[PDB]
RNA sequence: AUCGAAUCGCCACCUACAAGACUGGAGCUUGCUCCCUCGAAGGCGCCAAGUAUAUUCAUGAUCACAAGAAA
RNA sequence: UUAGGGAUAUGUGGCGUCAAAACUUAUGGGCUCAUUCUCGAUACGUGAAAAGGGUGUUGGUGGAUAAAUCCACCGGCCCCGAAAAUGGAUGACGCUUAAGCCCAAUUAGUGGUUGCCCAUUAUUCCUUUGGUAAGGGCGGAAACAAACGGAGAAAGUGUAGCCCUUCCGAUGU
RNA sequence: GGCCAGAACCAGCCCUACUGCAUUAUCCUGUCGGGGGUCAAAAUCCGGCGGGCAAAAGUGCAAGAAUUUUGGGUCUUGG
């Protein structure tokens, strides 16, 4: 495996024509450490702090025949222990 | 070099709007005005129906939906980029009170769904097997 | 879908030369995907059955022939094909089909099939549309049956495309994972 | 569920290519999987080779020999007027109201969205307006703890309901 | 009890609510066997949690007296020196399913033993989830599309009788001892499924009159 | 009590069953016609307890784990 | 056909799970049911089978008698022929409206015209190093203090390479 | 601020959308003879004679300037 891309299934994204609608989204994984680090809006917004933390990346291309999206996380790549738990695809940049 | 727009023409001022991330998630509101340069959109509801003050919102973190409003009769050219310059304030306070009461009207006159107020009160979810990407806008 | 073989008309000649000149122009009719798989066909009949070569002969024209308007016709196609077990078996079909081409190309699958030729064995004698008494099959002689009508049962219903829908909650239509 | 059949004309509507939810006539029939189909009414669905696995026979036939002059099926199409009988089906309802809902603008779906909740609302409300017949587990088990005033309006709680409410 | 005594009082230290995950429950009946496991076996390894309802009743291809001797051809693989590390052999259908996923997972890796622990199969439909939610299916591992009516086919749970699993009765006696209990309750309740039925009729009627034009467009009416 | 957590659809209408050469009801002519509820929809949720006259929201200052936690 | 990296695209081989690709593609045609080494399914790889048989089924050729039927012969797949010593191998599970065999296609008589996945390959971009390497600059143009646009510029095989632009190659007992 | 994020613009590169020239006849469409079937016709099918453009075809080639006020990507390049 090239572990610079990701592969990414969304839910109820099941065709092709269907992925490319989504290059460019910014997706994001929400895991948690152990102990509270700095964060973006760290003592502007205090109640932010939290143990969880997030990864982020942006969709470069469809990636099979059936809804499949590549992932490029960036200047970097996600955890082996991501695999099989919950990505996030948000709906910007939108290009509507 | 002055003053010009690449924003996309589906964007226009009117185009009612759906703001996709900051403190306002899901609340649909009205893009008013594109600031001089490429600038971010100055978007206003009159935070009457959402509670959406006059913030900026750029182009790429916002969907413009195909049903607009006549703003004719609202005053943009009261907004200008100096307004935000600091970082309640009086200035500011009544800014809106000249918009949101000059705005409401611009909607009350409007036909076939004269009324977008209670499509104003709401808020953008996707829920489960909703499939966004297929959608008309 | 529609056939995968077009139906080609390629007319070509010999060279002409001090020994033959005027050659005598010979036509040939192939079904083949390309028109350099009918252009390669057209010079092994020429080579095989009038020892001209493609390096002698030329080609004057390789256009197809479009097919008549669609409409149910019952077909006869003569072909022979090469096994190495029965040496050059020589057949006559009938198919129901809507073209010659849809029909020929239907013979090339059936061969292909029942007796496992692959279309460079298999050279079409003639194909022609017969009038409806001369079917002699009895299972091609049914379709002409006026008032003929059948129920679909048995079938498979694909869903559309977008609405696959793997996990299908029961006795309903709601996708529980699609 | 009914069979139908596949006959010289039944009106039939396809599954899935690029003619989709558009209605069609047989006409012809080849070999077994295959079959002529045209409904003169809609350009773009003429003469045209269909395969029996995309064509779903309705319940509408129209009376025409096998291959038809065209001619032959429009008026016979208008004489049966099939399509309009199919018109008021509760399907092809759907099957139109279904075109509509991938063409929804976003404030469309707010109309549906409001209206989705009225048809809600008052059937909450009418449900809820039957109490002379109570059914549901919150209104029924309360009918199921009626009678129990024995026990309750004896004179026990008759000076018990009588010392608490003074307190409140 | 199963919970420990310190998870029941964390949860009551910091009280919330009783919780449940997001649960898929396939039932199973009728569906091809080698072809739901494999449909299942992918979205263990997606991250879902599937609980299999109704093994007995999974459908194999082919006569009976065929499958049952593809079965007892591996009863004779067994370790010869030391059968009991030999391979195991499981007759129940709920592990006869739970093998045909789990030989289809990665399961010497840790993601292939945390896919298969997320996977729970059951004979009939017990207690633990008959009422929670509504059944789910696998269209494509149906039987009436996958097999030709015509062909013989087999029922996981006859098959699986004649080898050591002596449990199809007792399975037998419990479905048809819900079912009633199910049937019962069903058309108990079809006095109030034909009071709201009609009471949506009812409402279309004194609601906002331009609303419904919307229910009629979009089709609900 | 550490503990700050990744999860983001609720339901006492789905959460009963069966069939797929078939399941709305029927007639002879057995593939057509006629009748019905018209045979392709679990309900609900998506910001006024309800579609209409309303009503706090900002300064959390253009994105950032949703800074939110009993539908 | 291998310098160190990125992208796009591909080769051989593939798209039911293992396992990336048809979330089991088509709105493609046929054929096949195989009961204890368990039907079949990667060429090279007898890395397994023959002669001979079969009113199993599916085609064809020739002749013949007249409601259709009969005789001879030739194919396809499948079956019998087919017996070894540890439990075991289409790679495993399993597949039969194939996830098998033959043939064919690319979102399907609807408009022609590239479905998808994977290489130390191809194309291209950046970085290195070596050339049978190719070319340019190297007579300091002028101006110019701190305080409150800078710094280099070597006539050179090799260095922290005199500087720069360019082109090809780069694995190895 | 030599750190982390977004968003605009510029050159290059990549990708995608957007189409014309020829071609058709073993064809098109009348009609008259057959011929075929059916309760009776029509159709499939052969021939004659008229007319012609199936206006579209899965024909062969394609060059159609993607900021020439609007297609995407570049966290695969540099600003």
């Amino acid at each position: 495996q090239t572990k610079q891309t990701a592969l990414v299934r969304v839910e109820n994204v099941n065709t092709r024509e269907d992925a490319t609608w989504y290059v460019g989204k910014r997706v994001c994984y929400v895991y948690h450490g152990k102990k509270v680090k700095r964060c973006v809006r760290w003592s502007k917004a205090p109640a932010r702090r939290s143990t969880t933390r997030a990864l982020w990346g942006r969709v470069t291309r469809p990636h099979g025949n059936a809804g499949m999206m590549r992932v490029k996380f960036n200047g970097a790549s996600v955890p082996a222990s991501a695999i099989g738990r919950r990505i996030r695809v948000y709906l910007y940049p939108s290009q509507i | 070099s002055p003053e010009y727009t690449t924003l996309r023409k589906s964007c226009a001022p009117g185009a009612i709007a759906i703001i996709l991330a900051g403190r306002f998630r899901g609340r649909r509101a009205v893009i008013l005005k594109q600031l001089p340069h490429n600038g971010p959109l100055v978007v206003s509801g009159p935070m009457k129906y959402n509670g959406v003050p006059i913030r900026r919102i750029d182009s790429r973190y916002v969907i413009a939906t195909s049903t607009t409003v006549d703003i004719s009769s609202v005053d943009t050219a009261s907004i200008t980029a100096e307004v935000f310059q600091r970082p309640v304030s009086d200035a500011r306070a009544q800014l809106q009170k000249k918009i949101d009461a000059a705005l409401i009207a611009a909607i009350k006159k409007d036909a076939q769904g004269k009324e977008k107020a209670g499509y104003l009160r709401s808020v953008f979810t996707v829920k489960p097997g909703d499939a966004p990407h297929r959608w008309n806008w | 879908v529609k056939p995968h073989l077009r139906h080609y008309q390629v007319v070509g000649r010999e060279s002409p030369s001090e020994k033959n000149p005027e050659p005598t122009v010979y036509k040939f009719e192939v079904f083949a995907p390309n028109f350099v798989v009918a252009k390669s066909r057209f010079w092994r009949m020429m080579r095989v059955k009038n020892k001209v070569k493609a390096t002698h002969g030329d080609v004057l024209s390789c256009k197809v022939v479009k097919d008549a308007k669609l409409v149910a016709r019952n077909y006869l196609v003569d072909i022979a094909y090469y096994s190495q077990r029965c040496g050059y078996t020589r057949m006559v079909k009938e198919f129901r089909d809507v073209s010659k081409t849809g029909a020929v190309s239907q013979a090339y699958h059936d061969l292909a099939s029942r007796h496992r030729a692959r279309y460079h064995n298999i050279e079409v004698l003639n194909v022609k549309s017969i009038p409806d008494h001369e079917v002699k099959h009895l299972s091609i002689a049914q379709y002409h049956a006026p008032n003929l009508s059948f129920p679909l049962l048995q079938r498979r219903l694909k869903a559309a495309r977008k609405d696959r829908a793997i996990f299908v909650k029961k006795n309903t239509k709601r996708a529980v994972v699609a | 569920v009914k069979s139908h059949y596949i006959c010289a004309g039944r009106l039939v509507r396809i599954l899935r290519g690029p003619r989709q939810d558009r209605v069609g006539v047989i006409v012809d029939i080849v070999d077994a999987n295959r079959v002529l189909v045209e409904n003169p009414e809609d350009a773009k669905m003429w003469r045209h080779v269909q395969n029996l696995k995309n064509v779903e026979p309705l319940k509408y036939c129209v009376s025409v020999s096998r291959n038809c002059s065209a001619k032959a099926l429009k008026d016979a199409l208008a004489s049966s007027k099939a399509l309009e009988k199919y018109a008021k089906t509760r399907t092809a309802a759907r099957v139109e109201a279904k075109k509509a809902c991938a063409a929804s603008t976003d404030f469309e779906r707010y109309q549906l969205r409001v209206a989705r909740r009225s048809r809600a609302h008052w059937a909450r409300k009418v449900f809820d307006e039957k109490d002379a017949k109570t059914p549901v587990s919150w209104h029924k088990v309360a009918l199921k703890k009626m009678q129990k005033k024995a026990a309750k309006m004896d004179s026990t709680e008759g000076a018990k309901r009588r010392m608490q409410k003074a307190i409140a | 009890a199963f919970p420990s005594r310190k998870d029941a009082s964390r949860a009551q230290r910091k009280s919330a609510k009783k919780h449940r995950p997001e649960i898929i429950v396939i039932d199973l009946k009728d569906h091809v066997l080698g072809r739901a496991a494999a449909v299942v076996a992918k979205q263990l390894l997606l991250g879902k949690k599937i609980t299999v309802v109704r093994c007995e009743q999974l459908n194999i291809a082919g006569t009976e007296i065929r499958n049952k001797i593809k079965y007892l051809q591996y009863l004779r693989k067994r370790k010869l020196t030391n059968p009991t590390k030999g391979p195991f052999h499981h007759r129940a259908p709920s592990d006869v399913f739970v093998r045909t996923v789990r030989s289809m997972l990665p399961r010497y890796t840790k993601r292939g033993m945390k896919a298969l622990n997320s996977l729970v199969a059951y004979e009939g439909i017990p207690p633990n989830v008959v009422r929670t939610g509504g059944r789910v299916v696998i269209p494509r591992a149906q039987r009436h599309v996958c097999y030709r009516s015509e062909r013989p086919y087999t029922v996981l749970g006859n098959m699986c009788k004649h080898v050591g699993w002596k449990y199809s009765d007792v399975v037998a006696n419990l479905e048809k001892a819900r079912v009633e209990k199910a049937s019962r309750h069903h058309e108990k309740q079809a006095k109030l499924r034909d009071a709201w039925k009609s009471a949506r009729k009812e409402a279309l009627a004194k609601m906002p009159k331009h609303n419904v034009e919307v229910l009629k467009k979009f089709g609900y009416a």
